[PDB]
């Protein structure tokens, strides 16, 4: 599995550049921001709602021993 | 003779200047035969993109007729007398010569101002060169050596006319028209920029007779190109059914005149060129010959310093089979670096003396020698007479080299043009890793 004989591809053409003669940051701000949001509002409909859930169970959990661990009027 | 009478003793090529701006240029010498041509200062380098592929078009329909000539008439008379016309147009150039016997030479200049001056350029013609020009396309897709020389202009000029290629693309073959045509040889076979030259048995007298008598009723006394910017970048045409990988990879060389060149060739000659059905094989001095010949990497490789006028690419083209891209670049790459670091005086010699040969031997026959004639007129704005080429030769040595392939070579970004299976090709990081030694 060396370079060489990896695959079969034909009728493909990339282009390149030098490093030296390209930005290393090309608008790191410009389309660097909107593709991040893109990006986090295309997985957060998927991340939050279990973490939010966790938080949920665990602020829930702490009061209730918090209030469990009273004094019981008798 | 010690080969500085030799030298000395070459016929000296008298250059003259018509009014037009017609440098009119010849070598006597003692044969019976001669070798006139004109060297137009058209090419594909002085074409926009709408107009790229003109000049391929107008050097086509040069030879099919002229208004004196109608058709094959112009043919009729080449042949008749025995005489082989012939044309050619590079990036930067363009020619058309007539071989033919010293007697005939009134006749072919005539000829030889028809086919440049009063062209026929006629519309039932230019479709049958159209046609026939789409099928030569179609051929010159065969030959990867071509295709991967005309990948490399495109990937190391881009974005500039430098990196248009001679036959143009296939579209404007089609949409060329004969309006085009008609502007460009108007536009670009102006007067000024012509060299009629020739070789073998012509008195210069008599070719200026000859041009001033034919040739007087030309242009008078605009696209007088740009500097073309060189890009270090790299193209994969990645196609695994082909037999066999075609790489080239050329840095920003030198100029035409910048005297340089006389150095870096003799730094070339000491890499040289190599392939299977040679001779020594292993034992030639060429180190990267010697080990391609050692462990068959290569089915051939060669270096070229092809040169434009106010830039260049300095380079080797390789072929090898689909898994031994990776070793030869590698080799290739020290080859070099070897040569900037320490390029040694034994190899240094080696070089001049294959130098020596190259311009001696090149310059034998009419042909090679009118053409020579032209060229140099065009480019470097006089003859260079081998004595001077001997003297830059002589003048040579090991720090030269060293000093020049440093300021070449040496951390230089390449442009590589790869194509068939290069899949063993190494990434442009590694490529241009390879350009500088930690070592060093
Ligand atoms: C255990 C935890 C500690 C160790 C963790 C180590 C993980 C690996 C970190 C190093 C690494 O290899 O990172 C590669 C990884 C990807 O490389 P990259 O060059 O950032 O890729 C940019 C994209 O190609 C293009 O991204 P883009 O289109 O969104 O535009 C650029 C940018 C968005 O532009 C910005 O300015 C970012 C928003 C402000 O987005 C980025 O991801 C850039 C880095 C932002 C920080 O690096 C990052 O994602 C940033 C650093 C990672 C750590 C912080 C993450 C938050
Ligand atoms: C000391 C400064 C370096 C030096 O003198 O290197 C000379 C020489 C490289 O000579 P060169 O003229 O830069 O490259 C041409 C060679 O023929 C090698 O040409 P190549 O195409 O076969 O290999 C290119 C490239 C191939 O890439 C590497 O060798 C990988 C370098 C390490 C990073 C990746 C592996 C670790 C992750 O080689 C290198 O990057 C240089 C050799 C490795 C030096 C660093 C070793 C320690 C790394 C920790 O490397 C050595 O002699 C290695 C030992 C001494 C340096 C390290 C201590
Ligand atoms: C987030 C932004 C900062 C990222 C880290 C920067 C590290 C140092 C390099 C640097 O300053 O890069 C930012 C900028 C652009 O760098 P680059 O894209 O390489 O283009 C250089 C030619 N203008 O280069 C500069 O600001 C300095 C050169 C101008
Ligand atoms: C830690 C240092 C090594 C990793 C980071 C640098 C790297 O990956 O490569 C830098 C250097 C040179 O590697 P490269 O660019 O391939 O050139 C080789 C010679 N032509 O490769 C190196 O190993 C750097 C030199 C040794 C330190």
């Amino acid at each position: 599995r060396e370079f060489g004989h990896l695959t079969r591809m034909r009728h493909v053409i990339t282009y390149s550049l030098s490093p030296f003669e390209q930005r290393a940051f090309p608008h790191y701000f410009t389309k660097g921001i909107p593709n991040v949001l893109r990006r986090t509002r295309a997985c957060i409909l998927r991340v939050a709602p279990p973490f939010v859930v966790f938080y949920l169970v665990y602020t829930w959990g702490t009061q209730e021993f918090e209030k469990s661990k009273r004094k019981n009027p008798a | 003779a010690t080969y500085a009478q030799a030298l000395q003793s070459v016929p000296e090529t008298q250059v003259s200047q018509l009014d037009n701006g017609l440098r009119v240029a010849s070598e006597q010498s003692s044969q019976p035969t001669c070798t006139v041509g004109v060297w137009i200062d058209a090419g594909s380098r002085y074409e926009n993109e709408k107009n790229n592929g003109a000049g391929y078009f107008v050097e086509h329909l040069a030879f099919k007729g002229t208004k004196n000539r109608p058709g094959s008439a112009l043919e009729k008379e080449v042949e008749s007398m025995g005489a082989h016309l012939n044309a050619y147009s590079t990036r930067e150039h363009t020619a058309y010569y007539i071989k033919a016997l010293s007697k005939d030479l009134p006749k072919a200049v005539e000829l030889l101002a028809d086919i440049v001056q009063n062209c026929s350029l006629e519309d039932s013609q230019i479709e049958k060169e159209r046609d026939v020009i789409l099928q030569e396309l179609q051929e010159n897709d065969s030959s990867m050596r071509d295709v991967v020389f005309d990948y490399l202009h495109a990937t190391a000029f881009q974005g500039t006319p430098l990196a248009q290629s001679v036959e143009g693309p296939s579209e404007n073959v089609r949409k060329l028209s004969r309006a085009d045509l008609t502007e460009y040889v108007s536009q670009h076979y102006k007067a000024p920029r012509m060299v009629l030259a020739a070789a073998g048995g012509v008195e210069h007298r008599q070719l200026l007779d000859l041009a001033q008598k034919h040739f007087s009723s030309l242009s008078g006394t605009v696209p007088a190109f740009t500097p073309c910017r060189f890009t270090g970048s790299e193209i994969r045409h990645r196609d695994d059914a082909l037999p066999l990988a075609h790489v080239a990879i050329a840095v920003e060389g030198p100029g035409w005149a910048n005297p340089d060149n006389v150095p870096l060739q003799v730094a070339n000659a000491i890499i040289g060129h190599y392939d299977s059905t040679y001779g020594g094989g292993t034992h030639m001095s060429s180190t990267l010959a010697s080990v391609a010949a050692t462990r068959k990497l290569c089915q051939s490789f060669q270096t070229f310093n092809i040169c434009y006028a106010e830039t260049g690419l300095l380079g080797a083209h390789f072929v090898c089979d689909n898994m031994s891209i990776d070793d030869m670049m590698f080799f290739l790459q020290g080859q070099w670096m070897r040569l900037c670091t320490s390029a040694t005086e034994s190899e240094v010699v080696r070089g001049k003396n294959i130098l020596r040969n190259a311009l001696v031997s090149h310059l034998d026959g009419t042909t090679p020698v009118c053409e020579d004639i032209g060229r140099s007129l065009l480019t470097y704005g006089r003859r260079i007479p081998l004595a001077e080429w001997e003297s830059r030769i002589a003048e040579v040595d090991a720090s030269v080299v060293r000093e020049v392939c440093s300021k070449y070579f040496y951390d230089q970004c390449p442009a590589v043009a790869g194509l068939g299976p290069i899949e063993q090709l190494p990434d442009y990081n590694r490529i241009r890793s390879g350009m500088f030694w930690l070592r060093f």
